[PDB]
């Protein structure tokens, strides 16, 4: 309106915008039974010390 | 504006490039001094509308954005951008 600069009193278009810059997240991934990878120690049962 | 006449009373087209200013013409009885307020003033096209701006004198105005203080006027603009 007149207060604030228009000619008309009524509803105006307005729009904000804020730079967003993340600070902290997180992730979820999915593990595929393929490409898991199980390490086996094999040892020679000789009594040695 | 073009001055011109609705029923023998003094009609104002009211421009997009007069929003914010007083609108002066002469009258037989005087100096005329219309107040246009009106928030969607915009350009002129076949989107018009059209009212009257009353007199007033001595008084504030309420629930208008349109007056004159000598003589009532009809104001016409268009609401385009």
């Amino acid at each position: 309106g007149w207060g604030n600069g228009c000619g008309l009193f009524g509803k105006g278009g307005i729009v904000t915008c804020a730079m967003f810059r993340c600070k902290k997240n997180m992730e979820g991934k999915v593990v595929q039974p393929e490409n898991l990878e199980y390490t086996i120690v094999i040892t020679p049962h000789s009594g040695e010390e | 504006f073009h001055l011109t006449t609705r029923n023998g009373e003094p009609h104002m087209i009211v421009s997009r490039q007069e929003k914010g200013k007083s609108l002066l013409f002469k009258t037989e009885d005087g100096v005329n001094m219309c107040t246009l307020m009106a928030m969607d003033l915009g350009e002129l096209c076949e989107d018009t509308i059209t009212y009257k701006c009353p007199l007033l004198r001595q008084n504030e105005p309420e629930d208008i954005d349109c007056w004159c203080n000598s003589t009532s006027t009809w104001v016409t603009y268009g609401t385009c951008t």
